[PDB]
């Protein structure tokens, strides 16, 4: 969920479960138990987990030195090349004007 | 030799201009696993349009959003507006004009030197454009033929600038001789 | 030997080299008022040797040539220092990377084989799955030559240990964890569980032992006996 | 029924379909899961709704504990879980232009 | 300059993030806590590990 | 001043020790050789 700034890192510490409760002597208990096992085998539970945790999720799912690390030196280099060209041209214009008109 | 050199510089100028214009136009700069429209699938991130390939709805193209420190904002601006690739294209065009106007007004030889300066400046703009592009991307993938067209444009621009300055030097050598 | 710097740095080094050489040549030779041993070929040689921290044999004498030379020298110093430093970092601390860390990863790539036991719940889970990733895994494995399927868990571990990193074996988590901690510790378990299953205590179709053993297992779990025993 | 949505909603729908019987989802008034007050021996929350016949089934994320398994019947777990650690994302730092 | 850069890159390369629980027990830079009162709190309190 | 065998050996040795040159090649072939040896030296000494 947004802003997607957290992360689950370590596997589970303990192990528990969630279940479908029912009254201590309700006839629904056995059929619901078998329904849960049938769903678990059929993968419906896994699909529902995916759908409600990931499909509705608001997000998706080297050691070398990167150009970002040395970008400033490139900027400086090209800046200096530009400055050099400018200085050359200024001197050349000045010399052209310098000749007795 | 001479006579060939003018044709070679003209051809080179046209080749560099065409390559750079195509590169700015097309969208095969980066092959990445992004999202086509708004799962993962390969894309065609260009300077402007990230577009979807090898998917259920390949061929869908969407404008890249370049935004959600001052350096980050300024880099995002400079990369969103491909100012440096565009400036490269414009300088190459002006260099082409200078070469073309060389045939007329031949008397003045400082128009061809202008051509040389424009081509070299085009190369420098191209380098800065590549650096800002890559840097902005960095804040698996691959580079497509558009990127290498930009690179080849840089190389040819720098060669053509060398040739332009060479012929300017020859012309003043003849004039002084 | 190129690993200390990214491919982009090498590419931009080459671009910057050509740019510097050209601008040095231009700025040294264009003015008719100068007419410098700095033709294009000599400019390229100057730049190359400056980068490789080798001699000069000529140094630009003008202001503009000196600006170009100075920035190229600064660039070279930083880039070479950075190369040496990053190589030192690489050779000091070795960081081995696991090629796969998830099920979808095994699905997406194809360089490393993987398969389940010949017949079992492990096979069926894939044989009869409607989930994208497991469907893809089934499609791959159904036709894999040679047979990605082994005859026994011992065979599976032996095969994964034989192949350098080509084969990945899918088995139950508990057996995997057991194997991992044993000698020669040649293998590891990656990612999470693909599905969920449980181990339990059986009991005949009807008896008074079941009801109290359920309470016993829950009590053991809650107290922390089972975690400590595991 | 149509007013609600969630993992438990879909689970309840599927369970009903397997067993074939209509149902009416109803939230717990108190807003608790289950607890036996030591003095009164009262069950609040859905465990209350189960023990005192106020409901017929709970399809919530209800833990399978011992104090709870005594007074009600739990199906085999439909979702296994545990305690886990959560930390801020790595947040890879962009190197400065002049780093 | 070169030696300090190498130190920077080597240190940054030997930084291991958190990967397990006992890794929380060993260190003290990253504080950790649970809910005010609930099952996890009790789990820790009665913990025999 | 020109690359005989002894001067060739001296140039190479000095290039390896990063100890600057009294003379460097002027031809295309000599410069190819020199450049490649400079690359080799840079990588090996850094390593
Ligand atoms: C004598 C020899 C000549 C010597 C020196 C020559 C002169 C050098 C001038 C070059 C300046 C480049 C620059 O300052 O970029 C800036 C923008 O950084 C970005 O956001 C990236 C965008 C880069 C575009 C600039 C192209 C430069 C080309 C030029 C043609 C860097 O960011 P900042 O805002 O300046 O500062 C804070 C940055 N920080 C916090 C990340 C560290
Ligand atoms: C690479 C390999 C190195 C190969 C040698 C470099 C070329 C030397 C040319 C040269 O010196 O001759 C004359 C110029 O000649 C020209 O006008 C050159 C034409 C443009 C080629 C520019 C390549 C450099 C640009 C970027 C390359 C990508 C000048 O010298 P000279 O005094 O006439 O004798
Ligand atoms: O049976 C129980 N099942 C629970 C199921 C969940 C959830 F995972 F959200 F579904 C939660 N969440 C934990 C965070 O605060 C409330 C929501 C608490 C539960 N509690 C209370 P506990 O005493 O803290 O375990 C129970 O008792
Ligand atoms: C006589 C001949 C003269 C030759 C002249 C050419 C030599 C240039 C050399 C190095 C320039 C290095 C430029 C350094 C720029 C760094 C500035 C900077 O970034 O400082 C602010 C910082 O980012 C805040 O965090
Ligand atoms: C002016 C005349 C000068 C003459 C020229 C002198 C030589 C230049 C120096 C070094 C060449 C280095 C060549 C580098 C070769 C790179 C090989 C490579 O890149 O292959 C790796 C592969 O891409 C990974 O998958
Ligand atoms: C002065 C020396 C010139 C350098 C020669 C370069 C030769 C090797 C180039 C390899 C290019 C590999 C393409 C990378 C593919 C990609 O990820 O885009
Ligand atoms: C003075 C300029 C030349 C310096 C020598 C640079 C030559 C290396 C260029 C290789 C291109 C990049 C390919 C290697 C990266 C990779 O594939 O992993
Ligand atoms: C081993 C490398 C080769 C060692 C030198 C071989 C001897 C060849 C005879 C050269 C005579 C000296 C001539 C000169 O000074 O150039």
């Amino acid at each position: 969920r947004k802003p997607c700034d957290t992360m689950k890192v370590g596997g589970n510490l303990d192990s528990k479960g969630y279940g479908i409760a029912t009254p201590k002597g309700s006839s629904l208990g056995t059929p619901v138990n078998l329904a849960v096992l049938k769903l678990s085998e059929q993968g419906v539970l896994d699909k529902l987990k995916n759908k409600w945790w990931y499909d509705k999720g608001e997000c998706g799912a080297t050691s070398a030195l990167s150009l970002s690390n040395v970008a400033g030196v490139f900027y400086i280099l090209v800046g200096g090349l530009g400055l050099a060209m400018l200085v050359a041209l200024i001197e050349f214009c000045y010399k052209s004007r310098a000749e007795a008109k | 030799d001479r006579g060939v050199q003018m044709l070679l510089t003209t051809v080179g100028a046209f080749a560099a201009f065409s390559l750079m214009t195509i590169a700015v136009g097309t969208d095969y700069w980066l092959y990445s696993r992004g999202v086509c429209k708004t799962e993962e699938v390969m894309t065609h991130s260009g300077l402007w349009r990230t577009c979807c390939l090898e998917g259920n709805f390949k061929g869908l193209c969407k404008q890249i959003d370049h935004f959600p420190d001052t350096a980050e904002y300024f880099l995002r601006a400079v990369r969103a507006s491909s100012i440096f690739p565009i400036l490269s294209v414009i300088l190459l065009f002006m260099g082409g004009l200078c070469i073309a106007a060389s045939e007329f007004y031949k008397t003045r030889h400082n128009i061809i030197l202008s051509a040389g300066i424009f081509f070299v400046s085009a190369g420098l703009s191209n380098i800065i454009g590549i650096i800002v592009y890559i840097s902005a991307n960095a804040g698996s993938y691959s580079y497509g033929w558009s990127f290498y067209f930009g690179a080849l444009s840089f190389i040819i621009a720098e060669m053509v600038g060398v040739l332009a300055v060479h012929m300017f030097i020859d012309r003043h050598k003849q004039l002084r001789a | 030997f190129l690993d200390p710097l990214a491919y982009e740095i090498w590419m931009c080094i080459v671009f910057a080299y050509i740019g510097v050489s050209v601008v040095l040549f231009l700025v040294s030779r264009f003015s008719p008022y100068e007419w410098n041993e700095f033709g294009i070929f000599n400019s390229l040689w100057f730049s190359l040797g400056a980068f490789m921290r080798q001699g000069c044999d000529i140094s630009p004498r003008s202001l503009s040539g000196r600006i170009v030379g100075g920035v190229w020298w600064f660039f070279t110093l930083i880039i070479i220092s950075s190369y040496t430093a990053n190589l030192a970092a690489f050779l000091t601390v070795e960081r081995m990377v696991s090629p796969i860390e998830s099920a979808e990863d095994l699905s997406k790539q194809t360089e490393i084989a993987y398969g389940t036991l010949d017949s079992g719940s492990t096979k069926e889970f894939f044989r009869r799955s409607k989930i994208a990733v497991f469907d893809k895994m089934w499609t791959y494995m159904r036709s894999a030559e040679p047979s990605v399927f082994v005859r026994t868990t011992a065979e599976g571990v032996a095969r994964v240990r034989k192949s350098k990193g080509k084969y990945a074996y899918l088995l139950e988590s508990t057996m995997n964890e057991y194997i991992e901690q044993r000698k020669p510790c040649d293998t590891m378990k990656v990612g999470g569980n693909l599905d969920s299953k449980g181990y339990g205590i059986a009991t005949p179709k009807g008896s008074s032992l079941g009801t109290p053993v359920n309470l016993a297992v829950l009590k053991l779990s809650e107290q922390g006996v089972l975690d400590k025993l595991k | 029924n149509e007013r609600y949505e969630g993992y438990c909603v879909d689970l309840a729908a599927e369970i009903a379909k397997h067993c074939g019987f209509k149902y009416k989802l109803t939230i717990v008034g108190d807003g608790k899961y289950g607890a036996r007050d030591a003095d009164t021996k009262i069950w609040n929350g859905m465990v209350g709704e189960l023990v005192y016949g106020k409901a017929d089934i709970a399809i919530a994320p209800l833990t399978i504990t011992l104090v709870r398994e005594e007074v009600i019947d739990f199906s085999k777990p439909f979702m296994s879980l545990g305690i886990s650690i959560m930390i801020k994302k790595p947040q890879k730092s962009k190197p400065g232009v002049f780093s």
